[PDB]
C-alpha cells in the first residue's frame, strides 16, 4: 500500500508507548526502526500538522529515555547512532515549529524541544545563534534558560577535540554543573541528555584543578573528588583514574599532577564507557516510562 | 562577443522539443570505412573457416 | 524573498572565477546551495538565471570529467532556453554557447543530437564539423576520431574539451566497431565465438598507424594510446563498462558471446549502460 | 585589482546571507580569499570595500565566539574608515554600525574604548549605556553586569551579542574583582595566603542572589550560573586562563600568590594574556 | 536588523587615533560597591587573623 | 644565520651531483636535507631567476633518481618524504615558469617539468585542466604528449579510493601502459616516476580480467601473467597473489576468480612494498647518475 495517514500513525505510536517501553532494555532496535518509519511516513506525505508535531516530539522523548536506560542497564545498544535520529528528529521539529510560527500558529511544547535542541551539540555556537533569533517568550521560558546555563557552564577554553576551535574566557564551571544536575527543578529527560557529558566535563575539571596545584602538593583524597565531581561511588573514580593514567595512592587518593593528557579523547582508544548519575536513576524508578513520554501538553 | 560567457538576457513549460536522435537514418553501404570492415570480415571468413 | 538578486550575484561571481584560469573556486559557491532552505528557492529565480547557473555548474563538472553530471545540466539548460519567451540575438547566442558543450557531452554518453531544433543556433559549418565526427564514432573509426580531434585540437583546448573527448570518446567508438563485427559474425553468420585474431585485423583497419609503426615515431596523443596489438584488453574494458556482454579465454585466444539473432542482447544500447554505472540527478546543484 | 568588482560582489552577497539569517553560509565565500593569488588582490580593492568585508568577517567571527578574531577585523575596519572624509552621513553612520560590535568585542578582551574619538559616531545615550557596563566590569561587580545584560537583553539578542557577553564577560569581571582583593590583601597588608573563606565573602558581595536561593525560585540566565558557593572553581579557571598567577590548596583551603608589591606580577594585564592564548591575524580573510 | 547593513559609500596611512584605553583606572567611582568591598575586606582583616 | 647567494648555491649542488650521488643508496637522508636547504635558501631571498630554476630543476631530477634507487635496494626510507618535496619544487617551478611567460621570457626546460608535473597526480583532473591552457608549443612537446598518454592509459572507471570520484568510459589500457614503459623513446626519469603505479595498475588489470572469465575458467598461467603485467620474475608475481589473497594453483598459475577486493588498497594492511621494472633499471646502469641530472639545456 501507500503511506499510512495521520491518525493511525498516532495510534501506532500509542501502542508502542503503552505496551513496549517496559521492554526497552533489550532490543530497542525494534522500537527504533518502527519509530523511524512514523517520522518517515509523515514526511513522505508532507504532513506537518499537530499529528506530526506530537509524534515527532514523543519520539524525541523516547529517544531520550533510551539514552539513560541503555547506559544504566549497561546493555550495548550502539556507539550511539541513537543521537543522530534524535538529532534528525529535532531539526524536523525545528522546521515545524518555524512554519507554524510563520502561518501565525503556535506550538504548546516548543520551549521544551528548543531546549533539547540546545543540548544536543552543547559546544556548537550555531545553536546559541539561532536561539537569540527566536521570540522573547520562547527565549525566556524556564526550559530554554536552564539549557543556556548548562551550555554556559559547560564551556571550557581548554576543550581539545580535532576540528574544534577553542574560544576565549570560558567558565569551565564544573562546580555549578553537578550543582545544576542535582536540582530537583531540572526536568528528568533533560538531565538524561546531559549525562552524555559526565566524562569530558570531569576530565577537564581534573586537568584544570591539577594545573593550579604546585609540584610538591599532596595527592587529592578520593572523598574530595567524589564530591566535587559527583561520582557515583569510589569504584567509578578508580576506573576513571586508571583510564586516564591518574596514578592512585593507597587506593585512597589521586596524584593529580600525574594526569598528562591534553584531550579527554585519548589517541585511538575506545572511549571510557558512558555513565550516569544516581541522582537521576533514583528519580526514574519513582516514576513511569509512559509518564515521562507523554509529558507536556496536547497538540 | 566570442568568449564562453553568457551575454545579458533582457529584462522582463512546453517541455517537448526532443533534441536527441532517437534512431539513426544512414545507409551503411554508402560509407567507405564501413565496407572495408565488411570486405575484410569476408576475407577472414573465406580463409580461416 | 529579500534575496532576489542572489542568483544574479552568484553567477556574476562564478563567471569571474572562470575568467581567471581558476574555476575550482566555484564549488564553494555551488555548495552553498544544498542547504534545505535554499535548494527550494533555486526554482523561484528567473529562468534565464537558472539556465546560466546550470551552464556554469555543467562546465564545472566537465572540468572534473564528470560527464553525465555535466550532461543533465547542459540538458536542463538548453531545454529551458528553448521554451524561453523571447528571442533576441543574444539569447540564441547563449544557446549556441550551451550547445558547444552539450554536443560533446552527449556523444561521450552515446547520444547524438537531432540537428533540426538546433539549426537556428549553429552555423552549418559547425553542424558539418560535428557531423563528420558523429559518423567516425558511429561506425567505429578510431583513426577518424583521432584525426578529427587533431584538426579541432586547438579551440577544443580553448574550451577544455580536447582531453575529455580524447579519453572518453574511444570506448564508445570501440563499442560500435565491435558491434558491427559481432552483428555480421554471430547474428548473420551465426558464429558463436570470436577469435582474437579476428578482432586483431579489425582493430588494425580502425586504429591505423600506432606510436612507432613505420612512418610515425614521435609519440603523440593521437597515435600513442591505441594499438591493435592489444585485442584482449579493449574487450576487457568494453565488458567491464557493461558495453558488451561477453567472456574471454586468454589461452584459447577467443571471445565468447551468447548465441542469438538479436544484436541488443550482447551489445546493449550504449547510453543507458553508462548512465546506470554513473547515475546523476538533476536537482543537485553542486 | 583585476576583476575589479569581485570584492564588491562578495560583500553584496554576504550581506544577503546575513539578511536571510544564514551568516554561516558566508564561510564558503570567505574561504575563497585564501589562495595565494586571491589573497594578494584583497588590499588592492577600494578601501571602503575592504572595510565592509572586514566588518562582515568580523560579525561572522563573533557569531562563532572567536572574539579576538572578530576584534582584529572590527579594529582594522574601524581604523581604515577613519581616514575617509568623516563628514558625510554614509561614512559617519557606517562607523557607528562597526562600533556596535567593536565595543563589546573589545570589552571581552579586556579593553575599553576611548570615548573622545567616537563621540562623532555615538550618541551620549549610547556612550552613557556602554559606560555603565564598563563600570561593573572594572569594579568586578558580577551582579552589576548580569543586570546590565538583562536590561539590554532584547537589543543585544538582535545584534546577536547577548550570549557571548553572558558567557565571556564574567571572567574579566572576576579577575578585576580578585585583583582588588589581592591588591589590598597582599600588596598592602603583605599577606600572600588567601583563605577561600575570605574570597567566598567577596564573591557573595559581588554575585548577589543565585538560583534556588530565597526569593529566586525560577532559573534565569541571570541567576543560574554564578554562585559564591564555588570559590575554588572561579580561582581555578582564572589561574587556567592566565589571568591570575597563583596556586590552589584544596585541603588547606587557600589560594597562595607570590610575595610582591608589584600586583602586575600576580594579576597580569588581561588583554595581553588573552591574546597570547588566542593569537589572531589581520591578514586572514576567512 | 536590515539597519546593520552598511549604507552605500560616496565616491572618490594616518595610523594614530589610538581608540583604546591603556589601563582600567580612569573609570567612574562606584562608591556603593567599592566601599562595600573595602568594608568587607577590613572586617575580615580586623577579625580573622 | 646567513643566506648564501645564488652564485654559490649552485656550486653547492654542483659538488652534490658530481661527488655524492654515488653514495646515494645510503646518503639519502643527507642529500635530502642538503637539497631542502638549497631550495629554502633560494626562496628566503625572493630570488627566482635562472639559478633558482636550474637548481630546482636538477633537484627534481635528483629526487626522481632517488625514487628508483631506494626501491631496488630495500633500504626502506621515507614513505612520503621524497614525493611531496618533489611537489614543492614543482609547484614553485610551475608558478616561476608562469611569471617568466607573463614577463616575456622563456625557460628551455618547461616542457620537461610540465610533463613530470602531470605524472605526480596521475588521476587528478586538474592537471588535465591547466595543461590545456598552456601555450601550443608546450602542449605539443613530445614530453607532455608522452605523459598525457600515460595519464589516459592509466585512467580507470573502476579505480576506488576514499574521496575519489569515478569518471565514465575510461580505457584502463594496462596493456598499452607496459608497451610504453618498454619504449626506447621513454625518458628514463619519467619511467622511474611512473613506476610508483605498477601495483595499482596491475591490480585493476586483474580484477578487470577476473570479470571477463566465466565461472569455472581454469586458472591463468604465470608464464602468461608475467607478460600481461611485465613482471620482473616468477617470484614477484607469486608475492603479488599472496598479498591480495588470490591463491596459486600448482605453482604455475593463479585463480583470478578468488580475487575479491574492490579496492587496490586493502582495509588497513599497509601497502605492498613498491616495485620496479627490470628493463628500466639496466637502462640506468650503462649511463651515469650525474648525466641523468645534468641532462637538459642550460639557463
Amino acid at each position: 500500500s501507500d503511506v499510512r495517514p495521520p491518525h493511525i500513525l498516532v495510534k501506532t505510536l500509542d501502542y508502542i508507548v503503552d505496551n513496549l517501553l517496559t521492554t526497552l532494555p533489550e532490543s530497542e532496535g525494534f522500537l527504533w526502526d518502527r519509530m523511524r518509519s512514523i517520522r518517515q511516513d509523515f514526511t513522505y506525505q508532507n504532513y506537518s500538522g499537530p499529528e506530526a508535531v506530537d509524534c515527532n516530539e514523543r519520539i524525541v522523548r523516547i529517544h531520550l529515555l533510551i539514552l539513560h536506560i541503555m547506559v544504566k542497564s549497561n546493555v550495548e545498544f550502539s556507539l550511539q547512532q541513537e543521537l543522530e535520529q534524535l538529532h534528525k528528529s529535532l531539526i524536523t521539529l525545528s522546521e515545524i515549529y518555524d512554519d507554524v510560527r510563520s502561518s501565525g500558529g503556535t506550538c504548546p511544547n516548543e520551549a521544551e524541544f528548543r531546549a533539547y535542541a540546545l543540548l544536543s551539540k552543547i559546544r556548537d555556537p550555531q545553536y546559541d545563534e539561532n536561539i537569540q533569533r527566536l521570540p522573547k517568550h520562547i527565549f525566556q521560558d524556564k526550559l530554554v534558560q536552564m539549557a543556556l546555563c548548562f551550555r554556559r557552564v559547560i564551556s571550557n577554553s581548554a576543550y581539545t577535540e580535532r576540528g574544534f576551535v577553542k574560544t576565549e574566557n570560558c567558565l569551565n564551571f564544573y562546580a555549578r554543573f553537578f550543582q545544576l544536575m542535582q536540582s530537583p527543578s531540572l526536568p528528568l529527560l533533560m538531565g538524561f541528555f546531559l549525562q552524555m557529558h559526565l566524562t569530558d566535563i570531569r576530565f577537564y575539571a581534573l586537568r584544570a584543578l591539577s594545573h593550579t596545584l604546585n609540584k610538591k602538593h599532596k595527592p587529592i583524597p578520593f572523598i574530595y573528588l567524589e564530591n566535587m565531581l559527583l561520582f557515583n561511588n569510589r569504584q567509578e573514580i578508580i576506573e576513571f583514574c586508571n583510564y586516564y593514567s591518574i596514578e592512585i595512592i593507597n587506593g585512597d587518593a589521586a596524584d593529580l599532577k600525574t594526569l598528562q593528557h591534553y584531550s579527554h579523547k585519548l589517541s585511538e582508544t575506545q572511549p571510557l564507557k558512558k555513565t550516569y548519575l544516581t541522582c537521576l536513576e533514583r528519580r526514574l524508578q519513582k516514576t513511569t516510562y509512559k509518564g515521562l513520554i507523554n509529558g507536556g501538553e496536547d497538540n | 562577443e566570442e568568449d564562453d560567457e553568457f551575454e545579458d538576457f533582457p529584462i522582463d513549460a512546453v517541455t517537448q522539443t526532443n533534441i536527441w536522435e532517437e534512431n539513426w537514418d544512414d545507409v551503411e553501404v554508402d560509407d567507405d570505412f564501413t565496407n572495408e570492415l565488411k570486405a575484410e570480415l569476408d576475407r577472414y571468413k573465406r580463409e580461416n573457416q | 524573498g529579500k534575496q532576489r538578486i542572489l542568483l544574479y550575484l552568484v553567477n556574476k561571481l562564478n563567471n569571474i572565477y572562470f575568467r581567471i584560469e581558476s574555476p575550482q573556486l566555484c564549488s564553494n559557491i555551488f555548495k552553498n546551495f544544498q542547504p534545505k532552505s535554499m535548494l527550494a528557492h533555486f526554482n523561484e529565480y528567473q529562468l534565464d538565471q537558472q539556465i546560466e547557473y546550470r551552464y556554469l555548474l555543467g562546465r564545472y563538472y566537465l572540468l572534473n570529467s564528470q560527464v553525465h553530471n555535466a550532461f543533465v545540466q547542459f540538458n536542463e539548460a538548453f531545454q529551458s532556453l528553448l521554451n524561453l519567451p523571447l528571442t533576441n540575438q543574444a539569447i540564441t547566442r547563449n544557446g549556441t554557447r550551451i550547445l558547444n558543450y552539450m554536443i560533446p557531452t552527449g556523444l561521450i554518453l552515446g547520444k547524438m543530437v537531432k540537428w533540426g531544433p538546433l539549426r537556428p543556433f549553429l552555423s552549418q559549418e559547425t553542424i558539418d564539423n560535428w557531423s563528420v565526427l558523429y559518423k567516425h564514432v558511429r561506425y567505429g573509426n578510431i583513426q577518424g576520431v583521432s584525426l578529427w580531434l587533431r584538426q579541432n585540437e586547438r579551440h577544443l583546448c580553448a574550451r577544455q574539451l580536447l582531453i575529455v573527448l580524447l579519453e572518453k570518446l574511444p570506448m564508445v567508438t570501440y563499442r560500435n566497431l565491435i558491434k558491427t563485427v559481432i552483428k555480421s559474425w554471430t547474428t548473420e553468420w551465426g558464429q558463436n565465438k570470436l577469435p582474437y585474431s579476428l578482432i586483431e585485423r579489425v582493430l588494425q583497419l580502425s586504429i591505423g598507424p600506432t606510436f612507432e609503426d613505420p612512418g610515425a615515431q614521435e609519440i603523440t596523443i593521437y597515435n600513442g594510446i591505441h594499438s591493435p596489438k592489444n585485442v584482449e584488453n579493449v574487450l576487457v574494458t568494453l565488458i567491464n563498462l557493461g558495453l558488451l556482454r561477453a567472456n574471454c579465454f586468454p589461452q584459447l585466444q577467443l571471445c565468447v558471446v551468447k548465441k542469438t539473432t538479436m544484436i541488443q542482447e550482447i551489445v546493449p544500447p550504449v547510453n543507458e549502460r553508462i548512465t546506470k554505472m554513473f547515475p546523476a540527478h538533476s536537482h543537485v546543484l553542486w
